[PDB]
C-alpha cells in the first residue's frame, strides 16, 4: 500500500456520469480504439465531461447518437477488453 | 401594599386654541394619507393576477393569515411599506411578502407568507431585506416561525443584489438552521409550487405540510431542468405532494387544500408544548386619563413647533402615572418608569438638545434600568445634539459616548419610536436601527437624516470655498447656489417617513391614536425570551 | 394596523348556504354585510342561572335570547320564534 | 509516536503539454494584471493630495502601518479592491481605508486605517462596509483594534446610503462598544483632524493618543458649528491635543508627532497584558513536496475544462500529506484531513457536480470535525448542482439541505476559497458568505452568480413564452433575443472577481502561489479565540 | 385558544365476526391465567410461615406496604413474578421482596419490604436482582426509597451468584450511599431481625425507625458469632431496639409495633420537605372513546396475525387524539404525538417489518422528541427486521444504527411496552431492556428471543452442512432432525413473558384492559425528574 503498486487495482467500464444532453460523439460503429481516446463529449449544467477510452479494445457498437439525452450511469459504447 | 395616591402627568389641551386645530387638521389629513395608501397596499398585486390566483383553488396571502391566526385575535404586521417607489417603474406592494406577529394556538409566532401575485412570488432584495429582518426578529424574541411558502425563486434580473452577500438570500437558510438550533420551531408550509430556492425553505424546516396539487418542491423547476440538463418532465412528477410525502419523505403531513393545511399547522402548533413564562412584575392594567387622538393636536406636522414629551407619555402609559427620576437636571431630557398593560417599562424622551447633563442623566437611568431588569422606551425629538466651543472643552462628545456605550451594552428589551426628528448622533444616542432595538416605529411626521439640509449645504459650500481659496481660484456665488439647491432637494426627499420605509430602516409607520396598542403587542411578543445580565464596557469617566 | 379586519363566515340556513362579511369596528362593534344588505351589530353574553343570553341589538333594535351551541348547531330561543342554524363540517 | 511511513498527495505535471502551456499563460497574464491593478490602487488619493498630505507633516497611511507593526512582520490586508469601479465617476482607492491583521508586540492585532488622501477621508458606504467587515473579523476572532483615525466624516451627497440603516455608520460605535465590553482591547489614535462622527470613536475607545497639532477631536467642525450654531472658532482651540488633555480629559496620552504616537501604541499594545493559549494539536510544520506555481498550469483560467481538487490539496497541504475519508463514496467531493503550518484542518473540496452521496458524504464529515474540533477549509469549484426528477424523488434538495444546516451549525473556524465556479444553493453548502467563514478569498478566475447566464436567459424565456401561450399572445423570436442577449450581458459583467470584490464580498483577491501563505496567517488568526462546543439542529434523516 | 375540533382516531369493530370471537376467547383465557398465578403468588410464602410469622406479633408484608401508603391510593407493584419457577425445586413467591411504587404523605416513594415467609427472607439471585432494579428505577425517577427490613441475609448455598459481582449485593449499599448523596432521601424501617448484610441497609439510611423487641440490628448473628468468634448471646442483647437506641445510636427512632412504625415512617416522609415540580405543559384529562377490553378481540393470542396499532393508541390516549407525523413515508412505524392523563406523550409503534425509511422517520421523530423534550412511549411488534441484498446495499443495517443510536442518547424518559413479537436487532431499535427505559412491560402473549425457533434451526443447518461439506463428510437428514427439534423446543420455551417475567427482564406482565391506567402511573412517577439537555453522537448520514 505504501509502495502504491496496488493502488491502480480498480478497473471497470465506460459509463454515462450524468444526465444531460451530449455534445459530441467520436466513436464509430466499428473502429479500434487506443487508451485515452476521446469517446463522447456531454454538455450538462455548464460543464463538458469528455469520456475517454478505458482500453485498447475495439469497440463493437455505439449506443448513442449525436444531440440525444443518455441518463446517468447508462452504457454508451460497447467495449472489448485489451 | 399599593394603596398609596399617586399624582399623575397630563393636561388638557386648549380645544379652542388656532395652534390645535391647525395641528390636528395637518396630522389628520397625513393618517388620512397614509390609511388610504396602506388600503392600496393591501389590494395586492393586481386584479388579475388575484383573478388568476383564485382560478387555481388557492386562497390569497392575506385570507391564508386571517384564517391562520386565533380568531378575533390581533395581528401586529411589520413594514407595510416596503418596497413604496423603491424601484423606478416596478410596482412591488408590500416588498412582495408579508410579514407580522399573530396569536396561534394561544401562543405568539412569527408568520411570513409570500404574496405569489407579486411577480409570482419572485425575491426582490427588499423582500429578502424584510424576511431577514423578521427572523431577526424571531430570533431575537424566541418566537416559533411559519413559513407560508409560494414562491418563484430570486428574482433574475437583481440577482447580483439577491443571491451573493453575507445579507442576501443564504441568510434566510442559515437563519433556519440556527434558530432550529436553539430549539425555535420552524413549520413551513408548501402551498404553491416552489421553482427554486424556496424548495430548501421546506427541507430544512423542523416539520412540513404540503397541499396535495398546488404546492410542489423541486430544487430546479423544468424550465431549470430543461435550461441546465435538458430533461423534459411535468411540474406534478417533479415535485407534487403525493410523490414527496410517498417516497422522497420530504413531506411530513398531506393536505387536501389550504384550508386543511392551516388547521394542521394549528394541530402543530398546539403539539409544540410550550408555555409562557414571564420574569417580570405584572400589575393590574389601566387605561390613561386622556384621549389618544388629542396628539394630534398636541404634535401636528410641523417641527419647528416643539412640545412636551410629557403630555405623549400621559396619553400612552397606563393611568397617566409617571415617577420621574432627575426631574429637574439636564430637563431636556425625560426619563422616568411607568407601566404599559400592566408590564413595567422605563421611558427616555427627548425635550430639547443633548447636554451633558443629559447624557449623564440618561446614563444613569439606562444604567438603573438594566440593573432592575426592566424594558426601555426610547422616544426620538431630536432637534440637535449641541456642539460650540465649550460643550467641546466639557466633552460633550464625551458624554453622548457615554451614552452611546450604555445604550449599546444595554440586555434589557428597547423598543425605539421616532415621533419627530433624528438627526446626527443624535439617533445613535437614543437606540437608533444600529443599536438593535426590539422593534421600531415612527410616525408620519418623522424626519431623518445625517444633518438638515441646509446645515449640510452650508458646509459643503464653506469646505469648497476654503479649498478654492487654499487653491487660489474665484468661487461665485452661482456655483454656491449650484452646490447647494440640489443638496436641499435630496436632503428634503430622503428625510421622508415613506422613503425611510420604502427600505427597511424601520417596523412601520404607524397612527399616533394607535400607539399604545402596538406598543403593548410589541412588549407582549419582547416578554418571550428570558431577561440575560448586562455586562459594560469601560466607562470613560 | 391602519386597515379593518374583515372574516368571511359561511352558514348552512336549513339547505341553503348563506356568507357573511363581518367587519371588526374599532370601537368593538360589528358590520355584517350579508348579500346586498349590511347590519350594525353589537352584543354580549351573560349566565343566568344556567342558561347562557345573547343580549344583542342589530341596527339599533335590540332583544335578548338564550342561547345554546351543540354539534355544529346554534340554536336561539326567544319569546317570538326560535332559529336554528347549522354551521358546515370541513371537508 | 510518529514514526509511520505515509503516502503523499501529488502527480508530477506534463510541463511539455500545451494545456498546461496555455493554462500557464492565461494564469500569469491574469496574475499580472492584478498585481498592476493592486499597485495602482496602492499608489493612493492621488499625488497632489499626497503633497498636500506630507507638507502638513503627517505620514502615509501605509507608512503608519509599516512604522506600527513589528519590523519584518508580514502584513494581511483585506478587501484591497474595495470601491474598484463602484461608482460611476468616482475614484476610491482601497474604499479610502486601509483594513488589515499584523503583529504588533508579538500579539495579533486588527489595524483600520483611514486614507486622508480620499475625499479627505470621507465615509462613502463601502468605506462602511469594509470598516464593518472588519470590525466583524476582530470580534469573532477576538484580535484587539486599533483606529488610526484621520476622517472627515460621512460623506453628505451619500448620507441616505451612510447615516440610517443598521449596518451603517453607527453600527461601528455599536461593535466598538460591544467588543470593549468582551475585554477585547481598543486603541484609537487620532492622527489628524476628525470633523464629526469620527470624534466619537477617540471618545469610545479604552485608550487614546492624539497627535499634538494634527489630532483636533471636535463634535462638531468650525463650519459645522457656524451651520447650527453660528459660533466662529478656530480648530485648534475647538480640538487640539493640549486642550482635549488638559482640562477635557477624552485624551489618554499625548504625542509629539505620528512616529510618536505609534511608539505609544506599541507601548499599550505590550500593557495589555495579553498572552496567546492554543486549543488544539501542534506538530512541526513541513514544506509541500511540489512547487506553487504549477497550479498556474493546472487550474488555468478557463471554466469549462475541470481539474483535479487533489492537485492544489497537495500543493498548499504540509508535505502533501493527506488522509481521505470516504474516498469511493461520492466521489465527486473531496474530504480528508490534513495540516498546514501544524495546525490540523479538515479539507471539502469540489470535484464535479453535487449529488446526494456527496450531501451525505459532506454531512458525516461536517459532524466529525465539529466532534474533534478540527478547523475547516472548503475549496470552492461548483459546476453546478445535480437537478432531475429522479435526483427530486429521492430527495436531492434535502441531502443539500442536511449539507446546508451542518455548515451552517458548525462551530469551528471555516475559510472558503472559490478556487472555481460557485453557482445556485451549491454555494450555501459550500460555506458562503451568507453562512459566516471567518475568511473567505478567491483566485482571480473564479466566477459567481445565482446560475449561468444562458440558463438564466432560457428561463426567462420559457417563462414569458409559457405567459404568453396561456394568454393568447404570440411570442416572436426577436423578443427572444431582445429577452436573452441584456440577461447574458449582465450575467457576464456581474460575475468577474473584480465586481464581486468592488462590493465587499470576499476578503480580497489572492494569487494562487500565494495561497498556502496566506491561508497560514489566517488560521494563526483564527485561532486567538477558544472553539467553542456546536449544537446542531434537526437532523431530517 | 384549544377549541379547534380535530378528527379522532378507532374505528368500531366487528363484534359479530369469529375472528373476534376466537381473540377475545385466548385473551381472556390468558388474563385469566395471569391472574390466578397472580393470586397463588400473593398467597405467600406458605400457610405454615404465615402462622408463624403472626404468632410473633408482626404484619405480612403486603398488611405492612398497605398500611405504609395513603388510605385508597393506587399501588404499583414491580416484577410480581419474579423466581417463578425460575429454581428446579425451590419455590420463590415474588422473589421473596416486594417492590413498589406508591403515595406517601402525598409524595412518590419506592416501597422495597423484604418477604420473611420466603426462606426466612434470604436473599436469592433473583432477590438481589430485583431490588437492584427498584433502586436504579427510583435513582433514574428521583423518588425517596423506603426499606420495611426483615431479612435472613444472603442465601449461603447459592452465595457464588449473591456475593462477589458488581451487580451482587453490595451493589445495594453502593446505591444506597450514591442515592443519599443526591439528596434522595433513604427511610430504613427495622421490622425484624437482620442476621447480617442486611444490618448494614439502617446504617446506610439517612433515617431509621426500630420496633422494639421484634428489630434487632447486628452485623453478625449469634450463630455467626459462635461460628467465628465462639462468644454466645442472646439475639435481643446483641440486637434490640433499646439497645441500640440507648448507646449504640444506630437507631434514630423507636416504635412499640409495625403500626407505629409505619405512622413514623409517614411522619419522617411528611417532615421531608419536598414538592413536585412539573417542567411539562399540562391539559385537562380526558377518557379514551372506546372500551379498553376490546382490545382482547383486537390482539388475540396468535402473532401469526396482524393488527392495526392504531387500534391500541385509539384504545390508550386521551380521547382518541392522535397526531400522525409522516403518515405515508414509512408505512410499518406509526409515530405521533398524543396526550396521556394531560402528559404529552410521543408513541412510537410498529405495524410492520422494519425499513430503511421506517428507520428513517423514526429516528426524525426521536430527534424531535429530544427537542421538545416530549416522554416517549414505544410499542413493540416486530414480526423482523427486514433484510435482503438490495436492502443491505442500501444500508438497511445502517438506518437501523441510526435508530438506534437515536434512541440511545436519547435523555427524555423512555416507556417500552411489548404488545407482540420482539426479535432480533429491532428489539434494539425500539427501546429494549438494554437501552435503559423508565418501564418495561409485556403483554400476556408477547415473545421474546434472538430469532424464531425455526430461523435458529435452518441457521444452524445449514452452518453444519457447509462445514461437513468442506471437510467432505456425510451430513445425513436424520442429523439435521436431531439439530433442529431440541433447537426449536428450547427456542418455544425461552420466548415464553413467564419465563423472560421470572428473570428480571422487565417489570411485569399487565392485563391489556388495565394498560392506560399503568401508563398513566409510570408517567406520574417519571416526571419527578427534571428533563436535562440530549446530546446525541455522530449521525452518520
Ligand atoms: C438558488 C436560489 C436561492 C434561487 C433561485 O435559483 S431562483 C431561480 C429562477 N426561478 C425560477 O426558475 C422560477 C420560475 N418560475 C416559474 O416556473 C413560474 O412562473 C412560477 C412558479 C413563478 C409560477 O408562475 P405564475 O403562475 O405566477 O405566472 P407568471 O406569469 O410566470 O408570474 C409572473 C411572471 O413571472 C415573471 N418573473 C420575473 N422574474 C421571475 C422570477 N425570478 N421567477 C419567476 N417568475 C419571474 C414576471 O415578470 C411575469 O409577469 P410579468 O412581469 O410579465 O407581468
Ligand atoms: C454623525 C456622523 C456619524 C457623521 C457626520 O456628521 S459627517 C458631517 C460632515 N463632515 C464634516 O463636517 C467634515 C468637513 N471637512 C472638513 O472640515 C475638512 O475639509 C477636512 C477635515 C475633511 C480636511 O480637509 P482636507 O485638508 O483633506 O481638504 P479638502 O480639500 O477639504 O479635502 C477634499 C475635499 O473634501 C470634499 N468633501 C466631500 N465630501 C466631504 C465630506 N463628507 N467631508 C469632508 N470633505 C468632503 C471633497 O469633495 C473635496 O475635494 P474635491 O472632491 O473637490 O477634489
Ligand atoms: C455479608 C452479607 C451481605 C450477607 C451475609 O453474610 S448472610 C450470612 C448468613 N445469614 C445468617 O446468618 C442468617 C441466619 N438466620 C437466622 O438466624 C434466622 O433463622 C432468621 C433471622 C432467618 C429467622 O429465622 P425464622 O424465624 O424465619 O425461621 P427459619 O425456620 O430459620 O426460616 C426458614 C429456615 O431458614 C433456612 N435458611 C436457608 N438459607 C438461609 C439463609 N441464608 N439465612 C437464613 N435462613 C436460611 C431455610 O432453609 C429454613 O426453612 P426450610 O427451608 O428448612 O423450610
Ligand atoms: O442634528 C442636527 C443639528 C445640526 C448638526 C449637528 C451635528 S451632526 C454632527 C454632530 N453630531 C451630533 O450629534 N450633532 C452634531
Ligand atoms: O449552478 C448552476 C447550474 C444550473 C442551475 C442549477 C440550479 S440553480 C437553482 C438550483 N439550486 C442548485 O444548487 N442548483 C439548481
Ligand atoms: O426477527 C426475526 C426475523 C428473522 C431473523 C432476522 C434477523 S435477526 C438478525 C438480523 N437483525 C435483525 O434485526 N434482523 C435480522
Amino acid at each position: 500500500y505504501l509502495s502504491s503498486v496496488s493502488s491502480q487495482e480498480t478497473q471497470g467500464g465506460p459509463l454515462a456520469p450524468m444526465t444531460g444532453t451530449i455534445e459530441k460523439v467520436f466513436v464509430k460503429a466499428g473502429d479500434k480504439v487506443k487508451a485515452g481516446d476521446s469517446l463522447m463529449v456531454m454538455i450538462a449544467m455548464k460543464m463538458e465531461h469528455t469520456i475517454k477510452s478505458p482500453k485498447d479494445g475495439t469497440v463493437k457498437k455505439v449506443f448513442y447518437r449525436e444531440g440525444a439525452q443518455a441518463n446517468r450511469h447508462t452504457p454508451l459504447v460497447e467495449f472489448e477488453e485489451e | 401594599y399599593h394603596g398609596d395616591s399617586v399624582a399623575s402627568l397630563g393636561t388638557q389641551p386648549d380645544l379652542g386654541s388656532a395652534l390645535y386645530q391647525e395641528n390636528y387638521k395637518q396630522m389628520k389629513a397625513l393618517v388620512n394619507q397614509l390609511h388610504e395608501r396602506v388600503e392600496h397596499i393591501k389590494l395586492g398585486g393586481g386584479e388579475k393576477a388575484r383573478a388568476l390566483h383564485i382560478s387555481r383553488g388557492k386562497l390569497l396571502p392575506r385570507e391564508r393569515i386571517d384564517n391562520l391566526i386565533d380568531p378575533g385575535s390581533p395581528f401586529l404586521e411589520l413594514s407595510q411599506f416596503a418596497g413604496y417607489q423603491l424601484y423606478d417603474n416596478e410596482e412591488v406592494p408590500g416588498g412582495g411578502i408579508i410579514t407580522g406577529i399573530g396569536r396561534v394556538s394561544g401562543v405568539e409566532c412569527m408568520i411570513i407568507a409570500n404574496d405569489a401575485t407579486v411577480k409570482g412570488g419572485a425575491y426582490y432584495p427588499v423582500t429578502v431585506k424584510k424576511q431577514l429582518r423578521a427572523q431577526e426578529i424571531a430570533m431575537q424574541n424566541r418566537l416559533p416561525c411559519i413559513y407560508l411558502v409560494d414562491s418563484g425563486g430570486a428574482y433574475l434580473p437583481r440577482q447580483a443584489d439577491v443571491f451573493p452577500d453575507r445579507d442576501h438570500f443564504g441568510r434566510t437558510f442559515y437563519n433556519q438552521a440556527i434558530m432550529s438550533s436553539k430549539n425555535i420551531a420552524q413549520i413551513a408550509v408548501v402551498m404553491g409550487s416552489c421553482t427554486a430556492g424556496g424548495a430548501y425553505v421546506p427541507a430544512m424546516a423542523d416539520e412540513n405540510i404540503i397541499v396535495r396539487k398546488q404546492g410542489t418542491i423541486f430544487l430546479a423547476g423544468p424550465p431549470l431542468v430543461k435550461a441546465a440538463t435538458g430533461e423534459e418532465v411535468s411540474a406534478e412528477d417533479l415535485g407534487g405532494a403525493d410523490l414527496h410525502c410517498r417516497k422522497s419523505g420530504v413531506s411530513d403531513h398531506w393536505a387536501l387544500d389550504d384550508h386543511h393545511a392551516l388547521h394542521l399547522t394549528r394541530k402543530v402548533v398546539r403539539n409544540l408544548n410550550y408555555q409562557k413564562k414571564l420574569d417580570v412584575t405584572i400589575e393590574p392594567s389601566e387605561e390613561p386619563l386622556f384621549p389618544a387622538d388629542e396628539l394630534y393636536g398636541i404634535v401636528g406636522a410641523n417641527l419647528k413647533r416643539s412640545f412636551d414629551v410629557r403630555e405623549v407619555i400621559a396619553r400612552i402609559v397606563d393611568g397617566s402615572r409617571f415617577t420621574e427620576f432627575k426631574a429637574f437636571y439636564g430637563d431636556t431630557l425625560v426619563t422616568g418608569f411607568a407601566r404599559i398593560f400592566g408590564y413595567p417599562v422605563g421611558i427616555v424622551g427627548n425635550n430639547g438638545v443633548l447636554f451633558s447633563e443629559s447624557a449623564k442623566k440618561g446614563t444613569h437611568f439606562v444604567q438603573l434600568c438594566c440593573q432592575r431588569n426592566i424594558p426601555l422606551l426610547f422616544l426620538q425629538n431630536i432637534t440637535g445634539f449641541m456642539v460650540g466651543r465649550e460643550y467641546e472643552a466639557e466633552g460633550i462628545a464625551k458624554d453622548g459616548a457615554k451614552m452611546v456605550a450604555a445604550v449599546a451594552c444595554a440586555q434589557v428589551p428597547k423598543i425605539t419610536l421616532i415621533i419627530g426628528g433624528s438627526y446626527g448622533a443624535g439617533n445613535y444616542g437614543m437606540c437608533g436601527r444600529a443599536y438593535s432595538p426590539r422593534f421600531l416605529y415612527i410616525w408620519p411626521n418623522a424626519r431623518i437624516s445625517v444633518m438638515g439640509g441646509e446645515q449640510a449645504a452650508n458646509v459643503l459650500a464653506t469646505i469648497t470655498k476654503d479649498q478654492r481659496a487654499r487653491e487660489g481660484k474665484q468661487f461665485s456665488s452661482a456655483d454656491e447656489a449650484a452646490l447647494k439647491e440640489p443638496i436641499i432637494k435630496k436632503f428634503e426627499e430622503e428625510g421622508n417617513p415613506y422613503y425611510s420605509s420604502a427600505r427597511v430602516w424601520d417596523d412601520g409607520i404607524i397612527d399616533p391614536a394607535d400607539t399604545r396598542l402596538v406598543l403593548g403587542l410589541s412588549f407582549s411578543a419582547a416578554l418571550n425570551a428570558p431577561i440575560e445580565k448586562t455586562d459594560f464596557g469601560i466607562f470613560r469617566m | 394596523l391602519n386597515i379593518s379586519y374583515t372574516r368571511n363566515m359561511t352558514l348552512k340556513d336549513g339547505k341553503n348556504n348563506v356568507a357573511i362579511a363581518v367587519t371588526y369596528n374599532h370601537d368593538g362593534s360589528y358590520s355584517m354585510q350579508i348579500e346586498d344588505k349590511t347590519f350594525q351589530v353589537l352584543g354580549n353574553l351573560y349566565s343566568e342561572g344556567d342558561c347562557t343570553y345573547l343580549k344583542c341589538s342589530v341596527n339599533g333594535v335590540a332583544s335578548k335570547a338564550k342561547l345554546i351551541i351543540l354539534e355544529n348547531t346554534i340554536y336561539l330561543f326567544s319569546k317570538e320564534g326560535s332559529i336554528e342554524i347549522d354551521i358546515p363540517v370541513p371537508k
